[PDB]
């Protein structure tokens, strides 16, 4: 209108061209896929990334089939999970990579705590929290060969006496998926991606494309309406 | 659609 | 063997603070006549954010206002005109605090970059560009307020604080002696102390020219996230996950009023004074804002709006409110 | 008795069709804002439904007293609205259902078109679209009177010498345009999308999932079969008699009424498969 | 056992302290909010005339 001044609509220009600036960054933004990589150090989760890619969080960028995925590594948090946990409530897939050969591995701490109890009861606190009741999780089961080689040393039952299977790889790495999955109390709206780690190109990369392109084609259809 | 067309009646 | 001496100090300490309660704020206030009901309406409504705000801060002439949200972006918003001065984007997206200089010419941000990012708008170039990066602290940056236009204090969930020299960009005073995540900080008026809430449950008050903790203050059942000075800079409120908020006075060394309602369950991100001190405004996570009578402990007003959480307030300095919630929209009431 | 029952069917389609679409376009002018492609997609399926359902009490009225008491330029106008409307109609219902065929079977493009900004470019090239049929009947149609029946119709004119041929290529072009291609495009995308979620490992994932999947199903052969019930019977009746057999009976015409009735039926009933059934638009009238 | 002595001294620093009476600190509590009282828009409600945000 007449009522501003000379200067009055040139502050009204520039918040313009600020607010089609950032509409123009949140329509790109929007455009891609957000993955929180959580896991372990010693369960070997560098090489996951270096896989993939060929100071408190790490961000990864790569594009896979034309679309974008940023991978966001908090693991140099040295502080309370809770506080900042729910900074990641709309990321659109959740990354937990465990060391299968860590299975008998004790802990660095003093205490005679199992390597593989303390995962599985990260991943315990992690899926069974309120934050991410929708969210997706894809399983990495690492260092698969170190656990075949390691397996026919050592019998599972060490680990916890419920396992009254032979000590074969097939059935011990199929029973140690189950009990990891067993531990996702809402069945109903998340679906947990279980992948043993292959050490190829364009394996890893490809599985965590596939569980992308589900969550994202339920986020779609909620978009419609149709779910 | 049909009601605007050229009937015998 | 020195443990018998510290819990011997600790039983002395609350002894003598039990020996100075002798009366009680509510008894003493009963002759002050109720507040009453508190009525305002989202005067303002700055949209512009694409995800959740997490931190915002007015400056010093009452008018202009920043507001960091998750998506990477500081906007400056002119709160009269609705129109966005500058729109500052974020190399980390993951930002938990924002401030505002004294002489707004600076604004800082940080977050789960363990980095204080000081951005200038004050340039000849004409576009706000980073001007200093603070990158001390071991753990997230969860809040920070502008002594001076050189001087920037911090706090980080590493369980400190550090005061810092903007031109130099080295810390000055690094403030260690908590056991959990600094999550609150608030300045004093003279810019002479500072007080911190942590995890565990307690507030230091923090000397800035000697480095030390003077006071420790406790009470509350869970972690502190929000903590605001009085404005005649002796009392100081304090907000928890149990649901209740707590006004603490450095000179009685002890809690005075608690404020907290049956129905209310969920805990406080933000907490914030009036001009005279009479409301204290504070945000939860039941998407609404409570103004508690200062004195009297009652539910004096609700800022509903929001359809999502609170996540933070303020109050401008001449006393003419700014929310921002989860719902990525900012309201003034 | 048939008349008086024929026109309460007309005027109850009008009324529930009428009330319906004010009702959707109130709730997205100002409840629910125009920031998604599917709300501007049923907003604009609404306002063509209910221009078409303003046309009907016209044909009521022709259909009673056998004549058109109107004037010319009336007419005119209300031929027009009412092929540009169904032509926008089913334009959106078709464009409603490629793009959730886009949005299933193509995820990663879909974040390239289901753009608020594309969808209304979508809607605007819909509307120029049915632009032309719409100025084809603004400058064809008319009233004309006949003498020996003293009879004033309300219709397209075309040159005598050759009227039958152009109103059975007319005839045929709608048919074709507003029926074939739609059905075939609306079966193709809703398959290809049933077909993909049937292999989406979330909804095999659970029982309810299931359950959900199941709903999915049900409610797009509902939409299928809704449109396919409500359009081929005029359709099929309008070409046999262009080119099968010309015959005029009591019985055809109330017939031939009550299939332009499924016909508008069809626009009534278009709110209550797209909106009402929704499941934001549930949550945003909540 | 450093961490304990270092304990030991913060609280002897913190137990060494002036304290004065709760009553005194009500009063000046409630003395600053009545003096200001008249200074505070939230607290009173200010007329559109002299209020910047306008409708
Ligand atoms: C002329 C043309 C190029 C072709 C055409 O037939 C239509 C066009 C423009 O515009 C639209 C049409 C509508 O049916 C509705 C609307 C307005 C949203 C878009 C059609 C139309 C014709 C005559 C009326 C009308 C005349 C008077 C009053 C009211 Cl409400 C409508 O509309
Ligand atoms: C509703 C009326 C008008 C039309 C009927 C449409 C439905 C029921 C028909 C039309 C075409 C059909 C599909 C044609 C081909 C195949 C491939 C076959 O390997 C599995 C079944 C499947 C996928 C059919 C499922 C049923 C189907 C979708
Ligand atoms: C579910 C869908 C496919 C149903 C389709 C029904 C169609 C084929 C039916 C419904 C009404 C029918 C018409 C009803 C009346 C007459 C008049 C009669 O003298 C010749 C046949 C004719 C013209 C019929 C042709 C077939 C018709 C159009």
């Amino acid at each position: 209108g007449c009522t501003l001044s000379a200067e009055d609509k040139a502050a009204v220009e520039r918040s313009k061209m600020i607010d089609r600036n950032l509409r123009e960054d949140g329509e790109k933004a929007a455009r891609e896929v957000k993955l929180l990589l959580l896991g372990a150090g010693e369960s070997g989760k560098s090489t996951i990334v270096k896989q993939m890619k060929i100071t408190g969080i790490v961000e990864t960028h790569f594009t896979f089939k034309d679309l974008h995925f940023k991978m966001f590594d908090v693991g140099a948090q040295r502080s309370e999970r809770k506080k900042w946990i729910h900074c990641f409530e709309g990321v659109t897939a959740i990354i937990f990579c465990v060391a299968l050969s860590d299975y008998d591995l004790v802990l660095a701490e003093d205490e005679e705590m199992n390597r593989m109890h303390e995962s599985m009861k990260l991943f315990d606190s992690i899926c069974n929290n309120k934050w991410f009741t929708d969210t997706s999780i894809i399983l990495f089961l690492n260092k698969k060969d170190l656990f075949e080689e390691k397996i026919k040393k050592s019998p599972l039952t060490i680990c916890y006496p419920e396992y009254a299977g032979s000590n074969t790889y097939e059935e011990a790495a199929a029973y140690i998926q189950c009990q990891f999955e067993d531990l996702n109390k809402r069945k109903d709206t998340k679906e947990i991606y279980t992948h043993f780690t292959c050490s190829t190109d364009t394996k890893n990369v490809q599985f965590v494309f596939d569980a992308v392109t589900d969550v994202i084609i339920k986020n779609n259809l909620k978009d419609c309406g149709l779910f | 659609y049909g009601g605007f067309l050229r009937r015998i009646r | 063997q020195l443990r018998q001496e510290a819990e011997q100090l600790k039983n002395q300490i609350r002894d003598a603070r039990k020996a100075c309660a002798d009366a009680t704020l509510s008894q003493i206030t009963n002759n002050i006549d109720p507040v009453g009901r508190i009525q305002m309406r989202t005067r303002r409504t700055l949209r512009g954010h694409l995800a959740k705000i997490y931190a915002m801060h007015w400056g010093t002439d009452s008018r202009l206002l920043v507001s960091a949200s998750q998506d990477g972006k500081l906007i400056i918003w002119d709160s009269y005109t609705t129109n966005k001065v500058h729109a500052i984007p974020l190399r980390s997206s993951w930002v938990m605090t924002c401030a505002y200089a004294p002489s707004g010419n600076y604004v800082a941000c940080g977050g789960l970059d363990n980095i204080c990012s000081i951005y200038n708008l004050k340039t000849r170039e004409g576009n706000v560009r980073v001007s200093r990066e603070l990158a001390g602290h071991t753990g997230y940056l969860s809040c920070c307020r502008f002594l001076d236009d050189n001087q920037i204090v911090t706090s980080s969930g590493d369980t400190t604080c550090a005061l810092w020299d903007i031109e130099t960009g080295q810390q000055t005073t690094t403030f260690t002696g908590h056991t959990g995540d600094v999550m609150s900080l608030s300045l004093a008026p003279d810019t002479r102390l500072f007080v911190s809430g942590a995890c565990d449950a307690s507030a230091k008050l923090w000397d800035v020219r000697e480095g030390m903790c003077r006071q420790t203050f406790t009470g509350h059942e869970s972690d502190i996230n929000a903590i605001c000075f009085f404005p005649n800079g002796n009392a100081f409120a304090t907000g928890s996950d149990d649901a209740t908020c707590r006004l603490f006075d450095l000179r009685a060394d002890q809690e005075l009023m608690t404020y907290s309602h049956d129905n209310i369950i969920c805990g406080i991100t933000s907490v914030s004074f009036s001009k005279s001190g009479r409301l204290l405004l504070a945000g939860y996570d039941d998407f609404n804002c409570n103004v508690w009578d200062a004195l009297k402990a009652d539910r004096a007003g609700v800022l509903a709006g929001h359809d999502n959480r609170v996540s933070c307030l303020g109050v401008t300095d001449d006393g003419m409110v700014a929310t921002g919630s989860w719902d990525s929209f900012l309201k003034i009431w | 008795a048939i008349p008086v029952i024929i026109t309460a069917v007309y005027s109850v389609v009008f009324v529930v069709g009428l009330v319906g679409n004010s009702l959707v376009m109130f709730v997205i002018i100002r409840y629910t804002k125009m920031k998604t492609a599917t709300n501007i997609y049923i907003f604009n399926l609404a306002l063509a439904d209910a221009l078409v359902t303003t046309t009907m009490p016209f044909q009521s009225t022709v259909y009673l007293m056998n004549s058109w008491p109107f004037g010319d330029v009336l007419c005119k106008i209300v031929i027009s609205i009412d092929y540009y409307n169904m032509f926008t109609s089913i334009f959106t219902l078709t464009m409603m259902s490629v793009d959730r065929y886009i949005a299933v079977c193509h995820p990663v493009k879909a974040l390239d078109f289901r753009t608020p900004l594309k969808a209304k470019i979508i809607n605007i090239c819909i509307w120029l679209l049915s632009s032309s049929v719409g100025i084809s009947a603004i400058v064809l149609g008319g009233t004309k009177v006949r003498e020996d029946v003293d009879v004033i119709e309300c219709s397209l004119q075309f040159p005598d010498d050759d009227y039958s041929w152009w109103d059975l290529f007319m005839k045929i072009c709608v048919f074709i345009f507003a029926f074939v291609i739609p059905v075939l495009i609306i079966i193709v995308c809703y398959t290809l999308m049933i077909l993909r979620l049937k292999s989406v490992r979330l909804l095999s994932g659970s029982r309810e999932k299931d359950r959900n999947l199941r709903r999915i199903t049900r409610l797009v052969l509902v939409v299928v079969a809704v449109f396919v019930v409500c359009w081929t019977p005029i359709h099929i009746f309008i070409l046999v008699e262009a080119l099968g057999s010309t015959s005029h009976s009591t019985a055809a015409l109330s017939s031939y009424y009550f299939c332009i009735a499924l016909g508008y039926t069809n626009s009534s009933l278009n709110p209550i498969l797209y909106a009402f059934l929704d499941e934001n638009f549930k949550r945003c009238f909540r | 056992i450093a961490q304990a002595r270092k304990l030991v001294e913060q609280l002897k620093m913190e137990a060494n302290i002036d304290r004065i009476k709760v009553s005194k600190a009500a009063a000046d509590l409630m003395a600053y909010c009545e003096a200001h009282a008249k200074e505070d828009p939230l607290l009173t409600p200010v007329p559109a005339s002299e209020n910047p945000f306008r409708e």
